């Protein structure tokens, strides 16, 4: 049986958690605004020549409830940390969501990436550096996205994957 | 004299029963009109034929979505959104009827119907009614929802209108 790998994707509202989640296992881009609620997706795929199966957390990015987190970060194997890269306060919410994972795990050393998404917006509002710098001090890689497109979008779930199985 | 209200439900296109509803027109004036014109239908469009996608017990029924029929839609009399009128009405406990939204200000047509008190909710939603009622129907839609809101049975409002 192939191994299965517990991905949980986190952000602030509106980054785009959902549609790249749904890029990714249907391969098509949601243009509306469905804000979730909670979702989970399942999709087999081979990286380094081995088959895996993803299961995929599509979480909130809801301020409100963000003690409400802690039962699924306990739970999940590996993060996307996902910002968009034309919403600043999404870059900085990421030390909070980076903070509580770290806490939640009890562990300074969780798998983990960072994904600056919407790449294919022209006003960007945070430099790829910045993201790059702050990858570098967490440790872990920077990957940008667009959902729209599909740029990077294996990339950033197949690194995560790679990222639990050298941890 | 508050408007009142009627949504006749339905489970898989067959009768469950008539839930009616209070407008707080003397409080919320806009807003209360708003869901009475879209119940009514007399703009043309409203919730007739409309769904409750999202039912999650413990907490609310949310519906109101008469355009693109997935829970991201429906628009109000007044144009697609509206402002949040007030937040003087509280999410005190169930039976409460209050505006969906996506952040400040934009109200549409999508409503949530509370089966308990969310009070995390005031000052956030804006509260406009109170089901009158038929209250048991809200609590037997409840039966067809789930954690995450998904529905297992499709629950309509086969019919809405206004009572004298
Ligand atoms: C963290 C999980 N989680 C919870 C939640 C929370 C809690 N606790 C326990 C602790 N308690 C403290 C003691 C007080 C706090 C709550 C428990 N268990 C849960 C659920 C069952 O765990 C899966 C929720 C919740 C709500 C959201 C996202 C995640 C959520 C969410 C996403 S979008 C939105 N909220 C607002 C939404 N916007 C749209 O739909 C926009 C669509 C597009 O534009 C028009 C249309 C909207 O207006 N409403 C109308 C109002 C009710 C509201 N939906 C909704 O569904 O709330 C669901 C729920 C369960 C009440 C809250
Ligand atoms: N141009 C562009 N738009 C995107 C991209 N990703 C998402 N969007 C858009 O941004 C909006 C929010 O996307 P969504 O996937 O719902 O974000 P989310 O992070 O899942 N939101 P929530 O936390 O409420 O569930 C939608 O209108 C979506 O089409 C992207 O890469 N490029
Ligand atoms: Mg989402």
């Amino acid at each position: 049986g192939m191994t299965e790998y517990k991905l949980v994707v986190v952000g602030a509202g509106g980054v785009g958690k959902s549609a790249l989640t749904i890029q990714l296992i249907q391969n098509h881009f949601v243009d509306e605004y469905d804000p979730t609620i909670e979702d989970s997706y399942r999709k087999q795929v081979v990286i380094d020549g081995e088959t895996c199966l993803l299961d995929i957390l599509d979480t909130a990015g809801q301020e409100e409830y963000s003690a409400m987190r802690d039962q699924y970060m306990r739970t999940g194997e590996g993060f996307l940390c996902v910002f968009a890269i034309n919403n600043t306060k999404s870059f900085e919410d990421i030390h909070q969501y980076r903070e509580q994972i770290k806490r939640v795990k009890d562990s300074d050393d969780v798998p983990m990436v960072l994904v600056g998404n919407k790449c294919d917006l022209a006003a960007r509002t945070v430099e790829s550096r910045q993201a790059q710098d702050l990858a570098r001090s967490y440790g872990i890689p920077y990957i940008e996205t667009s959902a729209k497109t599909r740029q990077g979008v294996e990339d950033a779930f197949y690194t995560l994957v790679r990222e639990i199985r050298q941890h | 004299v508050n408007p009142t209200v009627f949504f006749d439900i339905a489970v898989d296109g067959e009768p469950l029963g008539r839930v009616s509803f209070e407008l707080f027109a003397d409080k919320v004036p806009k807003t209360a009109e708003n869901f009475r014109a879209l119940s009514t239908g007399e703009k043309g469009f409203g919730y007739k034929g409309s769904c409750f996608h999202r039912i999650i017990p413990g907490f609310m029924c949310q519906g109101g979505d008469f355009t693109r029929h997935n829970g991201t839609g429906g628009k109000s009399i007044y144009g697609e959104k509206f402002e949040d009128e007030n937040f003087i009405l509280k999410h005190t406990g169930p039976g409460i009827l209050s505006m969906a939204n996506a952040g400040p200000n934009t109200n549409g047509s999508q409503f949530f119907i509370c089966t308990a008190k969310t009070e995390w909710l005031d000052g956030k939603h804006v509260v406009f009614g109170k089901v009158k009622e038929g209250m048991n129907i809200v609590e037997a839609m409840e039966r067809f929802g789930s954690r995450n809101g998904k529905t297992s049975k499709k629950i309509t409002i086969a019919d809405c209108g206004q009572l004298e």
